[PDB]
């Protein structure tokens, strides 16, 4: 029933832009946090972006900070991640995954996702 | 947050319990997950919150909080359960997957 | 129509703002709108502190017919002694704003518990549920029920044992009714947090004995928290089992056999409902739904715990089941309209227990709704 589809993953010149798209079906984005995970050939997984899709908070890595801007689309159930001035070492397999974010109040809020329960297929950026 | 795991390919024998470390600096409470990724495929989540396995994952799987350190333990590789396993800390600020670890 | 749902979500801040403006205008433009009989009680109780006449105190100024007493635990008088140092209006406006902000914060905590943060949807939910009969009753009377709900859900949200225990203990010291929330922690296997909450409740009892002592004592022996002293038992507003059973009876059965059987059946129903739930918000909502039904006195303004329950129904894990949507919309239509509030007019006076079939049977409305929800949860979980 629940499926994740990734229609992005094109080839771009060193420097430029590329718009990954992670379609979702069988669930509501607003109720889950969509994450983008990349895996360069010969190297392990590396987290890229962790949009929440409900509060709209954008979290992405330091080396990812200056080159990525992850969007969201609750109406169409899509992630729609974007780059700029990429392709220095960004050749990877950008998976997209959803997770359930559970909060605790230890005198101040501290979100932490329970884990990436469902993963899409592989892309070829 | 610097992050590292056990050496890759630290358990190759079939028919025995396998252990692996999920060394994490600072303190991330119990916000750790373990994933199974066969080559040429996408990772499948094994345990969430580093204590309870996912629905559908074989009951042999078990991860436990060893203080600030985290471990993942299963029964054996009977059903051809060979894949590169990853563990992450989800502090909601900067998620790090650490080093890749093959079975 | 999910598109309209998104459109209304985006219109959250400027709908909660409208609700708050309307409420504030009504309270401070209409006579008796800002009467705040229970805030004035909280202010005039400690105002007599140190003079040996705090529980013999009565407050008939605002309701000459029924003199409002100070039935709260002495720890509540200790906590409210500072209120004695604030002018009455500076405290009334502050309390209304505090109740409103507590409603918004508790909606936000419910959203966090369900696993998603949404300020706009939280504002929309606060505006819509602001006018539910329990919430409007709390705001009218000034009773502190949204604040204790906020404290209890803050305790639930915080995994830290000391924080949750202290919050639950203090909140239960202020009022004994929210102590049933501790049962959820027993269900959650949080034995240490429950123990600390009980210890804090006992230390609040000790503080009350120390400060309000020599005037309020024997609060559990020779008094037993007698429902009659707090208020009429049979009035339709008393939506606990005792109230409805007294309506259908014409005489307060109290600890009668027939009331005991109802208590047992609702106990089993609520236990099955809790066994049918797995998320923190749903567990606490079921526990408090049961607490509202077992407490000897549960006025309408006590049923503010239904708001987190509707949030769970319309956003929790069961935001799909046909029954979940059906019962969520049922609770919304029941509370927003308010059957007990409408029926309260029919009865001659709040002290009349005898009723004919309509005014008595319709007095079991909220009891029947809660029992139906509990049975539905039990059967859907068992299946």
């Amino acid at each position: 029933e629940v499926q994740l589809v990734e229609s992005g993953g094109g080839l771009v010149q060193p420097g430029g832009s590329l718009r990954l798209s992670c379609a979702a079906s069988g669930f509501n984005f607003y109720y889950y946090s969509i994450h983008w995970v990349r895996q360069a050939p010969g190297k392990g997984l590396e987290w890229v972006a962790s949009i929440s899709s409900s509060s709209g908070s954008t979290s992405y890595a330091d080396s990812v900070k200056g080159r990525f801007t992850i969007s969201a689309d609750t109406s169409k159930n899509t992630a729609y991640l974007q780059m700029n001035s990429l392709a220095r070492e960004d050749t990877a397999v950008y998976y997209c995954a959803r997770s359930q974010a559970v909060y605790y109040w230890d005198l101040w809020w501290s979100m932490y996702h329970t884990g990436f329960i469902y993963w899409g297929q592989g892309t070829l950026v | 947050i610097q992050m590292t795991q056990s050496p890759s390919s630290l358990s190759a024998s079939v028919g025995d319990r396998v252990t692996i470390t999920c060394r994490a600096s600072q303190s991330v409470s119990s916000a750790v997950a373990w994933y199974q990724q066969k080559p040429g495929k996408a990772p499948k989540l094994l345990i969430y919150s580093a204590s309870s396995l996912y629905s559908g994952v074989p009951s042999r799987f078990s991860g436990s909080r060893s203080g600030t350190d985290f471990t993942l333990t299963i029964s054996s590789l009977q059903p051809e359960d060979f894949a590169t396993y990853y563990c992450q800390q989800s502090s909601s600020s900067l998620i790090t997957f650490g080093q890749g670890t093959k079975v | 129509g999910a598109s309209a749902w998104r459109r209304v979500r985006a219109w959250g801040p400027w709908l909660l703002g409208l609700s708050v403006a309307v409420r504030l205008a009504w309270a401070y433009l209409t006579p008796h709108g800002a009467d705040l009989v229970d805030l004035h009680v909280y202010v005039s109780g400690p105002a007599t502190l140190g003079h040996g006449n705090l529980y013999e105190f009565t407050y008939p100024d605002k309701t000459p017919d029924f003199p409002l007493p100070f039935t709260y635990p002495p720890f509540a008088a200790v906590v409210f002694w500072p209120l004695h140092l604030i002018p009455f209006t500076l405290l009334g406006l502050c309390w209304i704003l505090g109740t409103i902000a507590a409603l918004y914060a508790v909606v936000r905590l419910s959203q966090r518990l369900l696993g998603f943060d949404d300020a706009r949807a939280a504002a929309v939910w606060t505006a819509v549920t602001m006018w539910t009969e329990p919430v409007r009753s709390t705001l009218d009377y000034g009773q502190i029920n949204v604040l204790l709900m906020l404290l209890i859900l803050l305790a639930v949200a915080s995994s830290r044992w000391w924080i949750s225990g202290t919050l639950i203990g203090l909140a239960g010291g202020v009022k004994l009714t929210p102590l049933v929330s501790g049962l959820y922690f027993l269900g959650a296997r949080r034995w240490t947090t429950a123990i600390w909450a009980g210890v804090v409740f006992l230390l609040t009892v000790v503080v009350g004995i120390a400060v309000v002592g020599e005037q309020g004592r024997y609060y559990f022996t020779d008094l037993l928290g007698k429902p009659d002293r707090i208020g009429p038992i049979a009035t339709v507003f008393n939506q606990s089992w005792r109230g409805g059973i007294s309506r259908i009876l014409g005489h307060d059965a109290g600890s009668g056999v027939l009331v005991l059987f109802a208590y047992a059946v609702t106990a089993i129903l609520a236990f099955l409902a809790w066994r049918a739930v797995n998320d923190r918000l749903g567990q606490i909502c079921v526990v408090e739904m049961f607490g509202l039904l077992i407490s000897p006195i549960s006025w309408t303004h006590h049923w503010v715990w239904m708001v987190p329950f509707m949030v769970w129904l319309l956003h929790g894990p069961w935001r799909d089941k046909v029954g979940a949507k059906v019962f969520g919309c049922g609770w919304l239509v029941l509370l927003l309209i308010g059957v007990p509030w409408l029926l309260s007019f029919a009865q001659p006076d709040i002290w009349r227990i005898d009723r004919p079939w309509p005014l008595a049977w319709a007095g079991l409305v909220d009891i029947v709704a809660a029992i139906a929800t509990l049975t539905w949860m039990a059967v859907v979980g068992r299946r």
